[PDB]
């Protein structure tokens, strides 16, 4: 078809830009072809495409991106009850989205990267855009700090990470998967991407975070978590078994409860473990 | 006018140099007396002239004192009114999914009478807090508290014309204001003790209830208390005793624990380490913070003049309160 | 009517809440004929008292349909706007129940929401529309927050529940054994762990439903709950109300049961609907509870009992508390016809409504 050709392109021009951005700039773009005037063809069509993307890519920002775009399709459609300018009408507010979703980036990182002191050691699990964006613009607030990352064992993007820190001349530091606990004490404050932000605050991350959040819990390390706005899911997973099974895959993603996570750096601002949750009750998605 | 002139630049002073009012209702007072009097003799038209005049003298007068974050409170408090009353007379995720430029007439007017049903609001705010002291204290109940603030003096006098409880004031070592409140308890009879920080630990393991003041909210439901709150709050977790903190809507600060090192105050070194040593004093480093940092997670409750709430609420306080444009001042 | 005189010698802790006795009951100085209360008042409030009504949601719609009984024996006098006559005749109604027996707060909640209607009656309308416009918004409220939104609950946490699970439930709640039947009805296949404790003894209640309903179920007392946690996989509990601070008030074996949960590594969930959520806040069940009848601790073990006179000894206390309340660091999840929501976001539910 079209859409996975669709989907892989604006994957393949920017690495860089994640999934789920990719996902929705695809829905977006399908949308001017749809020739169906009734809602429900354009719902089910549109529905049909989300969950074949998401069938290509399991990835839980995918499957975010996807039950966000139509939510504001149905706000879309609370708006008149007319798909006669609402396609219109909804087109624009979607490039405006798109727009507004793209600096969610810089954002996050003008809003995180204070939180950074001079001298201070970081302590990082794998490879993310976000904690990126992050370093770099605190080394560009003339600061100089130490970072740590994890090899990530199932796919060897730590050293990415580690490859990618070490080119902005920052003392980057591999470290194993197992020597987490070892290497705790000396690091002053945990940030990490996070993959989908669950509806009570938790976060679904890489198979090594859980374990690493309960360590530094349990030495009093500020465990901060860096993310985006789409990729808000309503899930509620209650411990490592209740996270569904297509976004685990040796499994590759954990769960990670939002008692152990200090606070939250996204788009919308720096919130705490708890305003996700008026976030989402405020969208109804 | 000169005159306002003349005003702004002593409370600037008055500020940067020591403390102004004492108590933190007439800091308040004080700040919105200043606010409604730049509105009321300036040239302004437009409301972003007046937005951006409001702000600069804010920002000195935070500079004066970067501490004294009651005043940064206040003038949120006005931009926000202001912005507000523009709004009525010119007309987060479900939402995503503006000039200031025009002039009107009866601006002034209303931002003035918004400015008064403030100040009598602020005025209120004592009583409305203190009310609520019977719901929590019990007879023969043990009560803890530290330092000196008038919203845990008037919440702790007010319950005693009808129980009976035994109150433990541990003082502040660089600065015993703890004195001052067990005394003026102790008039009143309510059966007070005064005692040192060093035996907080030792004595909380009889303690039922703890009640303190702090000087400012951050934004993660966290505290700039005096110092020895952190001590006190950690106490109370070890022992899973609660906290309750009796701080009015004015001590709640738009920002969390951004900043670094310049969060405590430090004055001279004589209070801990008097001149008089004697050649000691050219190794010896001395720190006298006055201050400390206290994380939401030790804190139980925050008894307010609209109620009782819990910390994993006040951000949304925050968005009530203040407009997220105006956080950085 | 005169007071409710106490029984017995209360507790040192809890001095300052009433403490009754189930045998001499409040009706006893009044007229055959209540002319001073409505008989339907009369009848509801000899119902709690001898304990016929025992439940957050039957004490809500009893009290609710007494209202509406009252609402339509009741004649608005002359010279006087009905707005304000009803809620003041309402008023010494409410003095009685609560002299009966302390309200819960589904009764505080519905009262509170039937003066504001009544005071929004205008003086302009005739009696017969207001009175039937407030009998329709009365069995309106009880369908909207009572049966739908348990339906809501219900159809909210059949997707918690799945096969092979083994719940724990604890006391007597219609919502638990609602959602417990129709998860059980439409496919499911688990097993409850009823928990029960003294003197009440209301677990019974939902064991016996449940076993009529054909799920397989187990009973046991509360202080071996440590015993069959490490086997139960959830902890299903209601809740009678939620405070503006998350903590969860409920029935008096909930928050250490919770405790030993948490303990044992297992979920605990709680079940409320929205109009059992109060704005007040508490920290501890010694401020503010409620003190049953202290003659039920009394129990025949053996041939004679140890308690059979225990007002004799002077130092001898019986403490016989209902209510409790649990912090919000104990519980996981919250299950309300809104959605699954943590407890830390009971205050933004509060903020909709």
């Amino acid at each position: 078809k079209e859409l996975i050709e669709y989907f892989k392109s604006q994957m393949k021009e920017d690495p860089d830009m994640a999934s789920a951005v990719a996902a929705i700039r695809t829905l977006l773009e399908f949308l001017k072809r749809d020739k169906g005037e009734t809602i429900q063809g354009l719902r089910a069509n549109l529905t049909s495409a989300i969950e074949t993307l998401c069938g290509v890519d399991s990835s839980v920002a995918v499957s975010s991106g996807g039950e966000l775009f139509l939510r504001f399709i149905s706000l879309a459609s609370l708006e008149y009850s007319d798909y006669s300018k609402c396609k219109k009408i909804m087109i624009e507010r979607g490039e405006l989205f798109l727009r507004r979703i793209s600096l969610s980036r810089n954002k996050i990182a003008d809003l995180c990267h204070t939180f950074i002191k001079d001298g201070a050691t970081i302590l990082t699990h794998a490879y993310s855009r976000v904690v990126l964006r992050v370093l770099e613009a605190a080394v560009a607030a003339k600061k100089r700090f130490s970072v740590y990352v994890t090899e990530s064992q199932p796919d060897l993007s730590g050293k990415k990470m580690a490859k990618a820190l070490c080119h902005l001349n920052v003392p980057v530091t591999v470290v194993l998967d197992a020597a987490v606990g070892y290497i705790m004490e000396k690091a002053d404050l945990v940030i990490v991407g996070a993959e989908g932000v669950v509806e009570n605050g938790g976060i679904i991350n890489k198979i090594g975070t859980n374990q690493m959040a309960v360590c530094a819990k349990a030495q009093n390390k500020p465990f901060y978590v860096v993310a985006e706005s789409f990729k808000f899911v309503r899930l509620f997973p209650l411990n490592q078994q209740d996270v569904p099974d297509k976004f685990k895959y040796h499994p590759w993603v954990d769960y990670t409860a939002p008692s152990l996570i200090t606070l939250l750096f996204t788009d919308l601002g720096v919130l705490t473990p708890s305003a996700v949750s008026d976030e989402l009750i405020k969208l109804y998605l | 006018g000169s005159e306002l002139s003349e005003r702004i630049e002593s409370f600037v002073e008055t500020l940067k140099r020591g403390g102004g009012p004492r108590s933190s209702e007439e800091m308040a007072r004080e700040t919105l007396g200043l606010l409604r009097q730049i509105i009321t003799d300036h040239r302004w038209s437009n409301a972003g002239e007046l937005m951006e005049l409001i702000r600069r003298e804010g920002r000195r007068m935070t500079a004066a004192q970067p501490s004294e974050t009651t005043v940064g409170n206040m003038v949120r408090r006005v931009l926000k009114i202001i912005r507000e009353e523009y709004g009525r007379l010119h007309g987060s995720l479900h939402k995503l999914l503006e000039d200031f430029s025009f002039h009107y007439a009866q601006l002034q007017s209303n931002i003035i009478e918004a400015i008064n049903e403030l100040l009598v609001e602020l005025e209120g705010t004592m009583e409305n807090i203190a009310a609520q002291a019977l719901e929590h204290i019990d007879s023969n109940e043990v009560i803890m508290t530290i330092g000196f603030s008038r919203t845990v003096e008037a919440f702790l006098k007010e319950a005693a014309r009808k129980r009976k409880f035994h109150v433990i004031v541990a003082e502040c070592a660089p600065f015993c204001q703890g004195h001052e409140m067990a005394v003026n308890l102790s008039k009143a009879g309510i059966e007070t003790t005064v005692m040192t920080d060093a035996a907080i630990f030792a004595v909380m393991s009889r303690v039922n209830k703890v009640i303190i003041g702090t000087k400012t909210i951050l934004a993660n439901g966290a505290l700039r208390a005096v110092t020895g709150t952190h001590t006190l709050a950690l106490a109370a977790k070890h022992h899973s005793t609660p906290l309750i903190v009796c701080a009015p809507m004015f001590k709640l600060s738009p920002q969390f624990p951004n900043e670094e090192d310049s969060f405590h105050k430090f004055v001279a070194p004589e209070e801990v380490l008097p001149f008089t040593e004697g050649d000691i004093l050219e190794k010896v480093s001395v720190h006298c913070p006055v201050f400390d940092y206290v994380p939401p997670e030790l804190i139980t409750l925050f008894i307010s003049n609209i109620g009782g709430n819990a910390p994993s609420y006040i951000y949304r306080l925050m968005s009530e309160l203040y407009h997220p444009d105006d956080h950085v001042l | 009517v005169p007071t409710r005189k106490d029984y017995g010698s209360k507790v040192s802790l809890f001095s300052h809440l009433p403490q009754y006795s189930r045998q001499n009951s409040l009706t006893q100085f009044m007229s055959i004929p209540s002319s001073v209360i409505h008989p339907a008042m009369v009848r509801l409030g000899l119902q709690y008292s001898q304990g016929l009504v025992s439940g957050s949601n039957a004490r809500c719609i009893a009290l609710l349909r007494a209202l509406q009984q009252v609402i339509q024996d009741y004649t608005t006098p002359p010279n006087e706007e009905l707005s304000r006559d009803l809620v003041n005749k309402l008023k010494p109604y409410m003095s009685f129940l609560t002299q009966c027996r302390p309200l819960s707060a589904s009764m505080h909640n519905a009262i509170k929401f039937l003066n504001k209607e009544i005071t929004s009656v205008g003086s302009s309308k005739r009696e017969e529309e207001a009175k039937s416009e407030l009998r329709a918004a009365i069995d309106r409220y009880v369908q909207e927050k009572i049966v739908l939104a348990a339906q809501a609950i219900s159809r909210f946490a059949y997707q918690k529940i799945s096969n092979g699970d083994v719940i724990l439930v604890y006391g007597c709640s219609s919502l638990v054994s609602r959602i417990l039947q129709e998860a059980w009805t439409e496919g499911r296949r688990f097993r409850v762990v009823v928990v029960d404790s003294r003197p009440w003894l209301e677990g019974r209640h939902t064991l016996r439903s449940l076993v009529h309903a054909g799920v397989p179920a187990s009973y046991l007392l509360i202080p071996a709950a440590s015993y069959v946690l490490p086997e139960v996989s959830k902890v299903l509990l209601g809740a009678h109300a939620l405070l503006a601070n998350g903590s969860v008030m409920s029935r008096v074996g909930t928050a250490q049961l919770a405790l030993v949960a948490r303990a044992h590594n297992v979920p605990v969930l709680v079940c409320c609907e929205t109009y059992k959520f109060c704005e007040r806040v508490q920290t501890d069940a010694f401020v503010s509870n409620e003190l049953d009848d202290p003659d039920d601790l009394q129990c025949k073990r053996g041939e004679h009992v140890a308690l059979a006179n225990w007002q004799n000894h002077a130092s001898l206390r019986l403490l016989n508390l209902v209510y409790d309340v649990t912090p919000p660091e104990l519980v996981d999840l919250v299950i309300t016809e809104l959605g699954m929501i943590p407890c830390s976001s009971v205050p933004v539910v509060l903020r909709v409504k």
